[PDB]
RNA sequence: AAUAUAUAGGGUGCGGGAGGGAACGCGGGGAAGUGAAACAUCUCAGUACCCGUAGGAGGAGAAAACAAUUGUGAUUCCGCA
RNA sequence: GCCGCAGCGAAAGCGAGUCUGAAUAGGGCGACCCACACGCGCAUACGCGCGUGUGAAUAGUGGCGUGUUCUGGACCCGAA
RNA sequence: GGGAUGAGCUGUGGGUAGGGGUGAAAGGCCAAUCAAACUCCGUGAUAGCUGGUUCUCCCCGAAAUGCAUUUAGGUGCAGC
RNA sequence: AUGCCGUGGUGUAAAGCGUGGCAGUGAGACGGCGGGGGAUAAGCUCCGUACGUCGAAAGGGAAACAGCCCAGAUCGCCGGC
RNA sequence: UACUAAAAACACAGGUCCGUGCGAAGUCGCAAGACGAUGUAUACGGACUGACGCCUGCCCGGUGCUGGAAGGUUAAGAGG
RNA sequence: UUGCACUACGAGUAAAGAUGCUCGUUACGCGCGGCAGGACGAAAAGACCCCGGGACCUUCACUACAACUUGGUAUUGAUGU
RNA sequence: UCUGAUCGUAUUGGGCAUCUAACCUCGAACCCUGAAUCGGGUUUAGGGACAGUGCCUGGCGGGUAGUUUAACUGGGGCGGUUGCCUCCUAAAAUGUAACGGAGGCGCCCAAAGGUUCCCUCAACCUGGACGGCAAUCAGGUGGCGAGUGUAAAUGCACAAGGGAGCUUGACUGCGAGACUUACAAGUCAAGCAGGGACGAAAGUCGGGAUUAGUGAUCCGGCACCCCCGAGUGGAAGGGGUG
């Protein structure tokens, strides 16, 4: 119920970030701003 | 004949220039995600053989 | 150790490989040059050899470290970036 | 026999306490007081820390004190 | 011979084999106790034992060889690596 | 042939440095003599930088002896 | 004391061999030994277990606690 | 109250610390004091104590009496306290 | 039960069930071969009750044994 | 069988049941026939109990193997439908 | 020429039936054979591409074989327990045992995190339509008796408790110096740089008032980096980072 996602970046594809949430109060992909290392900046990233 | 080395302790123990027994740092395998990074930084790199240990780790070596 | 898992097996295995193909390269310095050879002239690999410099049939390779201060015309394998520097600066040359 | 193991266990003993008394010098970084709480508070060149752990941020000799009835660790620099 | 071509089998005369030996050799069969602080993979160990079969020794051997951009040029054995 | 002669790094590789890193940021590992004269930016006298020494103390490796350890039955005796 | 014309007793000769024989069944018997015989070899089997370990003097001198353990009468590391 | 950490004086040879070689030990016992278990029973059991002794400590005293009190045997003496 | 147990234990004639159509089934053997048997289902082997008299009730869910093959799952080989 | 030997008893004390220690009490030295209370008498490195190892036995404990058995393929062919 | 049906020639595969020649017979006769219930050969009578065996493959398998079957324990068995977290025992630092006395944990939260600004509660007293001991309202008294996602302790009213706006630091590269410690581990960390969030600023932010919500090594899986690439160029595989 409480599963480990990983958030990949939405420019270049990679996955920088785990984390958890919750399946039954969030049914759809998290988006958040995060650190890019490659990008060097903060992107947005979604689940997989 | 001849004494043969501890092919366990040899691919985990190394020596620097000097003669130091360096290691690396367990804990960093999996169950990485509960772990923050201040956790992750610490057990990163390569840490000296403690005092205690040096005497043993020493004769796997040789 | 009495029962509990080991001080080589606790620890995790050293991380990486060994280089199958790894060529290694005998070292001399530029500061031996000027002690060894104070009158200066050709410097080749055989004569560094019986100067007891450098080991026998074995690559060469020159380093940086100390003072050059005599006129040396030494043939090498790989010199280093900072040894052209501290031999030209006296006159010489390094050549492959 | 009666199997009153009903309660048998226990945590581990965490080290608390204070340790770095007065009129001692420290270093910068060096932990004073590592408690549960504030049970003491941080003031001049104390931080508190994540888990209130109140280390030092200059060198400097420790000395306690009080500040309106809570009572602090400070360092004269 | 049955049965015809013929063979199986029989008669006669020449040569040879069998068995033994302390170790060594080559081909084949092949444990366990033990070690793993238990044990099954693994070890012990292709060891003990066993079978075939030699020779004064045997086996191997005249590149479907290595090597890596120059090269070495049958095999066996000892020292290194 | 072995050990000493340069190290760092997973390795390519670079080398009195080197790996991590965007870093002329910080750390890890490794090198690196002020007890004195002099010149010099110049420190109150005291020292960073840099030349000649006053001529700083380095150093390994092969035998033999001894203590311990390793592979073997391994200090000796004893099963079912 | 039980059988004593019977599923009787007995002589001589022969057969069955070790995870096998034989058993009107008790784990009985198989050369004075049997819940897997004897002899030789692997073999100087292994034993965290018990026993033993030989001349002298001089100086110093403990521990029986902590941590972990298929660990609790063993052992590693720390303390001394 | 004690104990504990820091610092400034003073005192004390065989104290402390770093790094190597070689260990043994990891079954403790009783006594004083503070407690848990037990019936505030045990020569009972489990902990604390810069507490002691025995273990590894002879000599004197407690009739005898590892653990209590006094005292620490280098050797000699037909000397004193 | 040779060597502490002779019994109420084992055997037994009698009973039932299951196996076997004949170099049988079962057993000793890697095989050939043998016993079974110079026997042929009124015989032979396996299991359990144990002269004789009166009798032997109910349960096919569980685990076996025998027979069946509708559907489910399932190896190598074919296929590529 | 046996460490010794000019080997009493009571009430004590001690590894908690003393010929050997303490305080007492009793006993002339040595033999021969008897008795069996103690010498924790003699014999068997406790068979019971626990700890470590071993054996053999069981089963719907684990992993294997003999035997029995399934299908493919070789030995393995021809003509029909 | 394509979806679909049908027909024809050739090739090959599966069933069923027949055939004989491989193979099979402890059915018979004859011969080696003088003496033969063995054996082989010839002929005949039946079976027949089945059976048997070899290689591969699934099933069943105490019939047999090698071994495991935990420690703690006021003797063993039976019962109970084993790791982490909080209290007391615990003798006013730290630490401290027993099958001593009490309880919790193997999570939950996309806001219950970051920040900025504002607020003060429970209980009680008086008044009030349905309304009651206690819903909502108004006023007094009230300094913490309420509250904190979850056990207890230490905290917290200056709030870490109640409310709202914007957000993702629930970051990447690191880290002087310390706590704890046999070792392996565990804990805290000012500050520097990149790139951000809130705020007028100062500044605070590397998850949550704090301490549990966990698992060494080995062997594997995926994403990325393009480090080695067994003659060379690739690839296979290995390596690093997450
Ligand atoms: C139990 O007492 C007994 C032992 C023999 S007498 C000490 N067990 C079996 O015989
Ligand atoms: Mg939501
Ligand atoms: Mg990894
Ligand atoms: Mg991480
Ligand atoms: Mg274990
Ligand atoms: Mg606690
Ligand atoms: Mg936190
Ligand atoms: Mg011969
Ligand atoms: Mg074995
Ligand atoms: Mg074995
Ligand atoms: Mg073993
Ligand atoms: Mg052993
Ligand atoms: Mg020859
Ligand atoms: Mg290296
Ligand atoms: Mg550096
Ligand atoms: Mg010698
Ligand atoms: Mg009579
Ligand atoms: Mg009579
Ligand atoms: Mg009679
Ligand atoms: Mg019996
Ligand atoms: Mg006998
Ligand atoms: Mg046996
Ligand atoms: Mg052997
Ligand atoms: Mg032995
Ligand atoms: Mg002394
Ligand atoms: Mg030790
Ligand atoms: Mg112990
Ligand atoms: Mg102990
Ligand atoms: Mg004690
Ligand atoms: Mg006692
Ligand atoms: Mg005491
Ligand atoms: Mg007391
Ligand atoms: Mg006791
Ligand atoms: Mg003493
Ligand atoms: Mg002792
Ligand atoms: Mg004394
Ligand atoms: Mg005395
Ligand atoms: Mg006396
Ligand atoms: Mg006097
Ligand atoms: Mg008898
Ligand atoms: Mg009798
Ligand atoms: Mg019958
Ligand atoms: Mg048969
Ligand atoms: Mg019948
Ligand atoms: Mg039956
Ligand atoms: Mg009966
Ligand atoms: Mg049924
Ligand atoms: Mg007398
Ligand atoms: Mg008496
Ligand atoms: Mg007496
Ligand atoms: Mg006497
Ligand atoms: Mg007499
Ligand atoms: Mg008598
Ligand atoms: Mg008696
Ligand atoms: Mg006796
Ligand atoms: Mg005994
Ligand atoms: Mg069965
Ligand atoms: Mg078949
Ligand atoms: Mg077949
Ligand atoms: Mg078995
Ligand atoms: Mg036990
Ligand atoms: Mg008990
Ligand atoms: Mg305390
Ligand atoms: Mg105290
Ligand atoms: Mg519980
Ligand atoms: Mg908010
Ligand atoms: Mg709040
Ligand atoms: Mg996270
Ligand atoms: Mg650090
Ligand atoms: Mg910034
Ligand atoms: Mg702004
Ligand atoms: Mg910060
Ligand atoms: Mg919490
Ligand atoms: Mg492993
Ligand atoms: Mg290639
Ligand atoms: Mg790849
Ligand atoms: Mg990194
Ligand atoms: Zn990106």
């Amino acid at each position: 119920v409480r599963p480990k996602i990983t958030l990949a970046c939405e420019v270049c594809k990679h996955r920088n970030y785990i984390t958890k949430k919750n399946r039954r109060n969030d049914p759809d992909r998290l988006e958040l701003k995060k650190f890019c290392p490659n990008c060097g900046k903060h992107q947005a990233h979604r689940e997989t | 004949p001849k004494a043969k080395t501890h092919s366990g302790a040899s691919k985990r123990f190394r020596r620097t220039g000097t003669g130091k027994i360096v290691r690396q740092k367990a804990n960093r395998r999996h169950l990485l995600e509960h772990k923050p990074s201040t956790r992750t930084r610490r057990l990163d790199g390569r840490t000296v053989v403690a005092a205690n240990d040096t005497k043993r780790v020493t004769s796997l070596l040789n | 150790e009495g029962g509990q898992m080991p001080i080589h097996m606790r620890l995790p295995k050293l991380k990486g490989f060994r280089n199958r193909f790894r060529t290694e390269y005998e070292i001399v310095n530029v500061g031996d040059i000027n002690r060894l050879f104070p009158q200066g002239g050709a410097v080749g690999v055989d004569d560094l050899v019986a100067k007891g410099a450098v080991r026998k049939n074995a690559l060469v390779k020159v380093l940086g470290d100390g003072k050059l201060t005599a006129k040396v015309d030494v043939s090498a394998h790989k010199f280093s970036g900072s040894a052209r520097a501290k031999i030209t600066a006296a006159g010489g040359s390094a050549t492959e | 026999g009666a199997s009153s193991s009903r309660n048998g266990r226990d945590s581990a003993a965490q080290r608390l306490g204070v340790k770095r008394y007065g009129g001692q010098v420290v270093k910068a970084g060096e932990i004073l007081v590592r408690q549960r709480g504030t049970k003491f508070h941080p003031g001049v060149n104390v931080g508190r820390g994540g888990d209130d752990t109140l280390f030092a941020k200059t060198a400097g000799a420790v000395e306690f004190g009080i500040k309106r009835g809570r009572k602090t660790v400070s360092i004269v620099g």
